[PDB]
């Protein structure tokens, strides 16, 4: 890990928005402008987007 | 004059200040916690005074 900046460091405290279809779409921008961009957070795979 | 002093108490402030602030302690009683509906927007549970 002395030679890489990915070996250490993790984000398990970030409060990143997560998308759920048919449940919170009124908070996120319509997906007809910018498609959702996937993010890696710890062991989780989910999709996030800009807040309207 | 008697009438004005009767209702409105005198409070002298030096010309070096510009106002007076009121810091009020208030004791409350409230129930539970914002329970998940698995949705996007949530109301806040009313936090209620004890004097009422």
């Amino acid at each position: 890990g002395l030679l890489d900046y990915t070996t250490l460091e993790t984000n398990s405290t970030e409060l990143i928005p997560v998308i759920q279809s048919g449940e919170n779409d009124e908070q996120f921008i319509d997906p007809s402008v910018l498609p959702a961009q996937t993010v890696k957070q710890g062991k989780d795979t989910f999709d996030t987007n800009f807040l309207k | 004059h008697e009438f004005a002093e009767l209702f409105y108490r005198t409070y002298i402030v030096t010309p070096d200040q510009a106002g007076f602030q009121l810091s009020i302690r208030r004791n409350l009683v409230w129930e539970g916690w914002t329970g998940e509906g698995l949705s996007g927007e949530k109301q806040e549970i009313s936090k209620r005074n004890i004097l009422q």
